[PDB]
């Protein structure tokens, strides 16, 4: 639970510049297998914004919105087009408990109190706590805002999922 | 194999000869003439070789019998138990692909 | 004396925890919130306007059909070959024929299979596999240095007799990805690894397993192959080794959503490996709960 | 790595012998370090440096 | 020194030879052994049963097979050809939706299948199990796991998977007679040697 | 301080020893099992209430963490396993357990044999030859030199066996374990060493007086591996011939009081009894030699 | 040369496996975590002898104690902490010497650890955050 | 306590062998243990030696081993006698580093030397004789620096940015001489260390007080000299990267405390010598002489 | 181990009387040598008007200390003390040294001109030896002393550097030389102050960043709290600023290594200034209390 | 290569020696084939083996 209260302080720190709001997460057996859990790297997450934008790139488009050329000698705009994208995701701290959890009772164990309003236990094999910056620059933001997480392994394999924010804060931002 | 003995041979006239060798149309063999096996040195700027066309190889005294060394890439077999007495030959096949 | 942040985090606790599933609804995680996140404090607004979702759902639409697109533009460029040529394809992997075979048997199959390839086809498939080293920075450097190579003109004699070694050309065995479709049992195998090599006696292809042996699916009546080489041609091989030979065109796409969607990812420093480039790693840093963790 | 041709040529005491199995195989099995087997006549003994 | 406990004898072939030297009244726990006796330093009898074993037996590197299966992985499938049959199964997950109309669909076609190495195992007799003509031995690493080559992707991987139950054991290591056995001691101790 | 040289004169062995009386047992030739957890400090159960369960229904205590490779230079491998209050019977001989099938053959046990369950004396191999060794102690397609069958116990005589990464010292190494415990299976399972073994015959006798010696601390109630000084080396000819040899055993006690009740000569013979059987030493160790004197 | 006696309770002792030769320190930790500060005393035994070896496991061993300092340092601007602990190195001996003992004096008894030839190497007051 | 300790070499010795050995008295050997009697395995650095482990464990594990100096090879027994504090002893340095008189020296993992030759002292079967480098301070405070700098620059970074920045990092040059550092890998003990170093300077960063934080804008308003200009650059450029300010005069002091300035300091002296230590390795000699060849030196012992 | 030092002058016999006195005086030679001249006593070689107390304590450091034994008519005989014994040193210092007490070693900061032994423009000066507390006390007093330097036009500082001047230590009270000369400072305390002032500020700006590098390795709550830490001072610093701090993350490669190095070599500056240097201990001194007893730690 | 020990032990022939330039010149410009130079006494003629 460090990771949470870390990743707090650093994103109240750096709002001002990056607009962006934390969002912690719990990651269990429902997206990730024990191996993937005790191998894991690194976590990088992405901001799309309603037209399909990434937050990275420049705001009036970019070289890449050509079409590709099928030449091998320009491969796709090669270095520079793969320095734009890499530009684009950023990188999450993580923390993984490899061994099964009642997460309530976790939270508990540790200096939190908790006070839901149905407390229903949530049994998983092992947890990876992360936590990932959501972009408001205007200091409003948009349901139809989309949000990515990559989880990659030593091998450089990675997986990717997406989700909009309407999913993630209907009603919590409703309540507020 | 390659490799090492052409990192060996890095000098013109080894070069010269491999070019003068692929250069014309004939074939390997009527380029070639087999003189026979070496057995002195003298070194300089001209280096001279002794060579024996019939006979056995040894030194001045005949108190040491010098082999013939064939590198392994080379050497052919086609017997399971080897006669008493080996005849030893020089084959040069053409791949014609 | 002031109180720290830490103590009013911990006493001030969470009070949420709600599931989340990703927009395809493949993968469901748990949210957290806590009543003490700086996230309180700032004027937030928020709206959900409906024409906003809906061009998001079109641009997220148009994110996955980056493979589909790719994959159609291959069958389509498939049966433009074939109807170009009048339906007459010469052998291209070396294998031995009869005449005596009904071939009009292996042309109904190879529509079969042409068909099931189509219904079948998947993200792993041999055409995404082999473009995405095309993608790795590297790549531009290296076609360019290839092409240097490969045009340069005829070494002089002084060049031969003087000075550095004679550069290497290409190696004879190259890697390509196939994909693999048997029709009597449906069963379509994508992305498989092959060696391909250029037979002497006659130019044709040959393709081996990655352990060094043959791979006979030439032989089998009920199977075709599709296969794809980093130079991005492609072959549609049926039985006997008659295939269907053209080049997989991307300019149907741009050049952003093909990059971010499969970039290769490239790593950055931590534990455990060496500050110098290309050293042989250690051992993985695993965290397991077979063990004690080490403190 | 012995100079077996300063063995050959000095002068030697003779003893009786009494390997338990035979000689050769003695040799075979490697009773012993720093063995040498020649067969006929090995001139190399004669070149002094 | 080396001895064993807990052996089955076949009951198929049993003797004795010392029927004028002993009795023992009919109970299944004379008929199948648990016990080992052995004498001590001095002539004295001394006793080893399994729970005495707890200490070795529930160490979770029994339980742990991951070097076995990395090792198994490490050296290839067998190339020798009498045994490439055993490589030949391929397993397909598939959705459950139509699964009851398709049922006749795969009998439509009339090919057969390969013959899985599991139950390749079983029509083994007990004592020709352990000889070289039992293709299936290189499998057989681990009591408690299952092991096979099976063909995925078009390539060949191994699948290593844990055996549930004992029943799962094969035939050749624990057959059918010894499970029979072992219930009526299970009754026998549960005082339903007559059963109702 | 005087220092000695000495000249062996002779082309052949020159001196000869034999093992004429014998008249103790350090060890209690007992039944004891050994501890797995000591040997396995680091391992736990992934769910923490089955390690506490497991760990009381056992006899065993908390995991410890091996210690770190500069302690490890500084000092010597741990004793963990205390002392007892009080030793009637001496040092401890503790079995260590192979699990076998039901069915494996009964007069396996009955001779002088491998507890591998295959043959793996490198004396029947040629010497150098390292691929007919691992072939004769690994490859199930040929058959065992010593009993013809492909083995009596596939689950420890191939490579990746269970007894396999349970006692091979390389896979012990691999999963973290205290190398201060001696272990009586060592010897067979050590595959690395026995493939180096195979020597010529003289070097392999050289070997077997100077080397292949066992080495255990005979002051503590548990076996461990000796200090190399101050401990004069044991002769083990096990090592050399690569088998175990037959204990007195029986499955219920009217054998064992039925060989007690007999005469000399009685603990050599093995019977059966349909289910039940005895096994006989091979020696007449402990009816007669160590009673003897 | 002489002697050491040392309480049971400020013994400890990180390796339970001990060399042959080991050094004995003086480890005296504050906790800053109460109102006021609690200076927890111990004497350590290790093989050890390279300083900063010992810090960084002595570091590893008291985490609680260095965020206790920097919680310290923060709760209480106006005031300024000391340090983490301080260690110093005095003495050596072998591992055999060490012994358990009582020691009964003014009819109290007291369980007690002594080291039967102690020698005297006494080192500096070294300070560690 | 044991003042000599014997060694057996296990595998019959030449009289090459015996002559290097001979050649090698007075040499700085490490061992493990300080024991009476050991095996010629013990001896050296081949028996922790391993590349794709790094630098760190090594130097580590040799900072825990103790020293030896040779002498008496005497028909396979070579004696070793550990020195006492504070005598004068005669030391041979083997490594190519150039002593001085004066100096102190620190022992060290070997570098990686120029010419590549390197070149094998006795070599029994597998086995080698590879002894550490008898190094000056000022070289040792700097692969210390460098090797920390190293670890805090890389983390991540890509390979592509880093691999200039480290082939710079690791080459040093000393005495008209050059060395790199052979093989830095990010590893627990480099991670612990840069904790260290980030607490010490979040606690520097605390407690330094407005005079001593200003005292630097000050003399750049006052004075101008070659040493500030290079400062200058160095502040410029972090306040140009962080704003678009113009150089803030400073202000009138607001609080003169003289006891509170000096609390302050001693808290600073504290912090900045737990950052020191990060760096600096144990003296072990101090030389006051040198043989004009380089080859040995007259040396105080220090534990 | 001894050393000979030999008068090239000519001594009179008042000036053997005056050098007697100091017959177990410590007295700092350049490097350790058989046969040395007397221009190498002490510590009048370095003496320049344009260096200071901090140029003197880095010579010294490295210096080799010496003790006096009584002379012969025109050759002084000096001895190496060897670490671990025990000997009788003369007490030079401004104090009154007790048992227990680690001295440590300073360049004189005042004289009495008492006693000096000049030989044509050439004197004895020696070192003091001092107790530790003594020593670290007016090093600190002399660094924060540089510091007041710029801004001494206001008389609140003035009156600081007053107080800070003067000290008393157990009965015994003096005045420290002030390190600024008209108006200005000598090159190596302005490097002294410079780099102490450049490692506090570099320190500021570096933290937050390798903070956030460390944390993304591993999330300890010990970097939670420099995290709190580095908060709060960027927001007590910023409180007379609009805005934001704005420290942005894509920092070039060369400006990192340049700021790294730049803290590093700072550092290195100060570690002279760091530590004292403790070399002796002090079991028995006289009533006179002129002379003692003491362990070399050397 | 040479063992100078031998030189150090057996007898030596008296000669006056004649190098043109100093012969620490001539040693250091490398004049000669093998060199060995030593300072003070060296231990190493002492160890007969």
């Amino acid at each position: 639970m460090e990771t949470h209260l870390y990743s707090d302080l650093a994103f109240e720190a750096r709002f001002a510049d990056d607009e962006q709001l934390p969002l912690h997460l719990v990651l269990d057996q429902e997206v990730l297998s024990n191996e993937e859990a005790e191998t894991l790297r690194y976590v990088y997450y992405r901001n799309v914004d309603s037209a399909g934008r990434s937050t990275g790139r420049a705001p009036g488009g970019d070289e890449d919105d050509a079409p590709a050329s099928d030449d091998a000698e320009d491969a796709v705009g090669g270095d520079r087009a793969f320095d734009r994208e890499r530009r684009t995701w950023q990188r999450a701290c993580f923390r993984v408990l490899p061994r099964p959890l009642e997460l309530l009772d976790y939270l508990r164990q540790s200096g939190l109190t908790v006070t839901l309003e149905k407390e229903q236990r949530v049994r998983m094999f092992y947890a990876v706590f992360t936590t990932l910056g959501l972009r408001c620059p205007d200091n409003r933001l948009s349901g139809a805002q989309t949000l990515h997480l990559r989880l990659v392994w030593p091998d450089g394999s990675y997986r990717d999922w997406e989700f909009l924010a309407r999913d993630l804060l209907r009603e919590e931002m409703e309540a507020n | 194999t390659r490799c090492l003995l052409e990192s060996v041979y890095t000098a013109s006239a080894a070069r010269a000869a491999l070019q003068w060798l692929d250069l014309g149309p004939h074939l390997l063999h009527r380029r070639l003439e087999t003189l026979g096996c070496v057995k002195t040195v003298s070194l300089g700027i001209t280096s001279l070789l002794t060579c024996v066309m019939r006979g056995y190889l040894y030194n001045t005294l005949k108190t040491e019998v010098f082999a013939l060394m064939i590198p392994k890439d080379m050497y052919l077999t086609w017997e399971e138990t080897r006669g008493r007495l080996q005849y030893v030959y020089l084959i040069i096949v053409y791949d014609y692909d | 004396d002031e109180v720290a942040r830490t103590d009013e985090w911990k006493g001030a606790g969470v009070s949420r925890l709600r599931e989340v599933w990703d927009v395809q609804h493949r993968v469901r995680l748990r949210v957290l919130w806590y009543v003490n996140s700086f996230w309180r404090s700032r004027e937030l607004s928020y709206d959900d306007h409906e024409v906003e979702l809906y061009r998001a759902l079109d641009a997220y639409r148009a994110r996955i059909a980056v493979e589909y697109v790719l994959i159609r533009a291959v069958r389509d460029e498939i049966y433009a070959v074939l109807r170009r040529d009048g339906g007459a394809l010469p052998q291209r992997f070396a294998c031995h024929v009869s005449r005596n075979m009904s071939w009009r048997v292996v042309w109904e199959l190879c529509r079969h299979a042409l068909a099931l390839w189509m219904d079948w086809a998947d993200v792993r498939s041999c055409i995404i596999k082999a473009l995405t080293p095309r993608l790795s920075r590297g790549a531009a450097a290296a076609a360019q240095r290839a092409r240097r190579q490969r045009e340069r003109s005829a070494p002089k004699p002084q060049e031969l007799l003087f000075g550095p070694r004679n550069e290497s050309g290409p190696p004879a065995e190259q890697t390509w990805y196939a994909d693999v479709v048997r029709c009597v049992r449906a069963q379509v195998d994508l992305g498989v690894e092959v060696r391909a090599a250029r037979c002497p006696r006659t130019g044709l292809w040959i393709v081996r397993d990655r352990r060094g042996r043959l791979r006979r699916w030439l032989s089998q009546p009920e199977v075709c192959v599709l296969y794809v080489t980093p130079d991005l041609d492609f072959y549609w091989v049926l039985p006997g080794g008659f295939a269907v030979s053209s080049r997989v065109t991307l300019h149907g796409l741009a050049q952003r959503a093909l990059r971010d969607r499969f970039q290769n990812f490239e790593a950055v420093l931590a534990r455990g490996m060496h500050v110098e480039a290309g050293r042989q790693e250690p051992e993985t840093p695993r965290v397991s709960g077979r063990r004690l963790p080490f403190d | 790595m012995e100079n077996w041709s300063a063995l050959e040529l000095l002068p030697k005491v003779g003893i009786p012998t009494d390997f338990l199995t035979h000689v050769k195989t003695s040799a075979g099995e490697e009773m012993f370090e720093a063995l040498r087997i020649y067969y006929g006549d090995d001139p190399e003994r004669y070149n002094i440096h | 020194f080396f001895f064993p406990v807990g052996l089955y004898l076949p009951e198929d072939r049993g003797y004795t030879t010392v029927e004028s030297k002993v009795k023992l009244n009919d109970t299944v726990r004379n008929a199948l052994p648990t016990t080992a006796y052995l004498l001590n330093r001095d002539r004295a009898v001394q006793k080893i049963d399994f729970v005495d074993a707890l200490k070795t037996l529930c160490h979770p590197v029994l339980h742990e097979p991951a070097p076995c299966l990395q090792t198994f992985t490490e050296r290839g499938p067998p190339s020798e050809p009498a045994m490439q049959r055993l490589l030949e199964c391929r397993f397909q997950q598939e959705p459950m939706g139509g699964a009851a109309r398709r049922i006749p669909h795969f009998y439509r076609v009339r090919r057969e299948v390969p013959r899985t190495v599991n139950e390749m195992k079983q029509d083994f007799v007990v004592t020709d199990f352990y000889k070289v003509g039992n293709i299936t031995l290189y499998t057989e690493l681990h009591p408690f796991f299952d092991f096979t080559h099976c063909q995925e992707n078009s390539e060949t991987v191994a699948l290593c998977t844990p055996r549930i139950v004992i029943g799962n054991l094969p035939d050749g290591l624990a057959p059918g007679p010894f499970h029979e056995l072992r219930t009526w001691e299970i009754m026998e101790h549960m005082r339903l040697r007559p059963p109702p | 301080t005087q220092n000695i040289n000495t000249v062996d004169m002779g082309l052949g062995y020159t001196s000869n020893t034999c093992v004429a009386y014998v008249n103790r047992v350090r060890t209690d030739m007992g039944v004891r099992v050994q501890d797995l957890f000591r040997v396995f400090p680091m391992n736990v159960y992934r769910h923490d209430e089955v390690d506490r369960w497991i760990r009381h229904a056992a006899g065993v205590e908390r995991p410890q963490l091996l210690d770190t490779e500069t302690i490890s230079m500084l000092t010597f491998g741990s004793m963990s396993e205390r002392n007892a209050a009080a030793t009637v019977h001496g040092q401890k001989a503790a079995c260590e357990l192979i699990l076998t099938p039901v069915t494996m053959d009964v007069n396996y046990f009955k001779i002088p044999n491998n507890p591998r369950g295959r043959a793996s004396c490198m004396l029947a191999v040629d010497p150098y030859d390292t691929e007919a060794a691992t072939k004769a102690i690994y490859d199930h397609r040929e058959a065992d030199a010593q009993t013809f069958a492909a083995t009596h116990n596939p689950w420890a005589s191939q490579a990746g066996c269970l007894s396999d990464v349970l006692y091979n010292t390389r896979h012990r190494e691999r999963l973290g374990y205290n190398s201060k415990f001696y272990s009586p299976c060592a010897q067979y399972f050590n595959t690395e060493e026995i493939i180096a073994a195979n020597k010529t015959l003289f070097k392999t006798i050289d070997e077997y007086l100077l080397r292949a010696k066992d080495c255990i601390r005979g002051d503590t109630d548990t076996q461990y591996v000796c200090v190399e000084g101050t401990e004069q080396l044991i002769e083990n000819p096990c090592r050399l011939t690569q088998e175990a040899l037959p204990i007195l055993s029986t499955t219920t006690l009217a054998l064992m009081e039925t060989k007690l009740k007999g005469g000399a000569g009685a603990f050599a013979t093995s019977e059966t009894h349909f289910g039940n059987y005895v096994v006989g030493e091979i020696i007449p160790l402990q009816q007669s030699m160590l009673f003897n004197s | 040369v002489f002697a050491l006696m040392i309480p049971k309770d400020m013994y400890l002792t990180w390796e339970e496996t001990r060399g042959r030769l080991q050094y004995v320190y003086l480890i005296i930790v504050y906790d800053y975590d109460g109102p006021e500060t609690r200076p927890g005393i111990y004497v350590l035994t290790s093989s050890i002898a390279h300083w900063q070896t010992l810090v960084d496991v002595a570091r590893g061993k008291f985490a609680r104690e260095r965020c206790s300092f920097v919680n310290r340092r923060i709760t209480r601007p106006r005031q300024i902490p000391l340090c983490t602990g301080v260690i110093q190195k005095l003495g050596w001996c072998l591992a055999d010497d060490i012994h358990t003992s009582f020691l009964v004096h003014k009819e109290l008894k007291l369980s007690v650890v002594r080291l039967d030839n102690f020698s005297v190497e006494l080192g500096d007051f070294r300070e560690f955050v | 306590m044991e003042a000599n300790i014997f060694c057996t070499f296990d595998h019959k010795l030449s009289i090459a062998d015996v002559g290097k050995l001979t050649k090698l008295v007075a040499a700085v050997v490490p061992i493990p243990q300080r024991l009476h009697l050991i095996k010629h395995y013990q001896l050296g650095l081949h028996q922790f030696v391993d590349h794709t482990r790094g630098y760190v464990r090594l130097r580590g594990l040799l900072r825990n081993m103790t020293l030896t100096l040779m002498r008496r090879v005497e028909g396979n027994q070579i004696l070793l006698h550990v020195p006492t504090h504070g005598l004068l002893y005669t030391v041979l340095n083997t490594g190519p580093v150039t002593w001085e008189k004066g100096d102190a020296l620190c022992v060290l993992p070997p570098l990686f030397h120029g010419p590549l030759a390197r070149e094998n002292l006795l070599t029994l079967g597998q086995w080698e004789l590879v002894l550490p480098w008898i190094v000056p301070m000022p070289l040792a405070l700097e692969i210390n620096q460098r090797l920390l700098i190293m670890g805090l620059f890389s983390l991540d970074r890509s390979y592509e940015e880093v691999k200039a920045a480290v082939q710079q990092l690791q080459t040093i040059t000393f005495r008209d001489a050059t060395f790199t550092i052979p093989d830095p890998v990010i590893d627990q003990h480099l991670l612990i260390d840069m904790k260290t170093a980030c607490l010490s300077m979040s606690m520097v960063a605390n407690l330094a007080s407005e005079l001593t934080m200003t005292y630097v804008r000050k003399l750049a308003l006052e004075d101008s000299s070659m040493l500030l200009v290079k400062c200058q650059e160095l502040l410029m450029r972090l306040d140009r990267e962080r704003s678009v300010g113009e150089p803030r005069t400073p202000a009138r002091p607001q609080h003169v405390s003289p006891d509170d300035e000096i609390a302050r300091l001693s808290a600073l002296f504290v912090m900045l010598r737990q950052l020191d230590d990060l760096i600096r390795e144990q003296v072990v000699f101090t030389v006051c002489d040198v043989s004009p060849d380089n080859k040995s030196a007259t040396c105080i012992f220090k534990g």
